[PDB]
């Protein structure tokens, strides 16, 4: 009769491969209401508002993910990326940093991604 | 890749 946060998740996450980044995030948002202290769903939905262009949006998703859990590698990492397209260089650098030393002390592996990341970011500092 | 959703 009515889906759990986890349907709901899940059905978020399809969305978003999908490439139905306003339907995902609107999933995503139905999640928070059944259980509003899962930080997952909100870096879900900041990676939705990031896709969408909605900065401040996704900006504000992260910071109540950070409260939530702060030792998300995924919230500094999609933070610093807000910040690098909001032109916040200095700032996205230290968070990508922070995802850095968090992966590496919770043995995460995403590849190079985030030193990749940290190089783009840097580039982009110089370039402008 | 972290590029991603969980």
């Amino acid at each position: 009769k009515s889906p759990s946060a986890q349907e709901l998740k899940e059905q978020g996450n399809r969305l978003f491969v999908g490439r139905k980044y306003p339907e995902a995030a609107a999933c995503y948002g139905r999640a928070i209401t059944r259980n509003p202290l899962v930080a997952v769903y909100y870096t879900n939905r900041a990676l939705c508002y990031l896709k969408m262009q909605q900065h401040e949006q996704a900006l504000a998703d992260c910071r109540r993910a950070l409260e939530l859990d702060g030792q998300s590698v995924k919230a500094h990492f999609f933070l610093g990326q807000c910040q690098l397209e909001m032109e916040s260089y200095d700032e996205a650098i230290a968070n990508l940093q922070r995802a850095y030393s968090l992966a590496k002390e919770q043995r995460l592996n995403f590849g190079d991604d985030i030193p990749s990341a940290l190089r783009i970011a840097k580039k982009k500092r110089w370039n402008s | 890749s972290i590029d991603m959703v969980d």
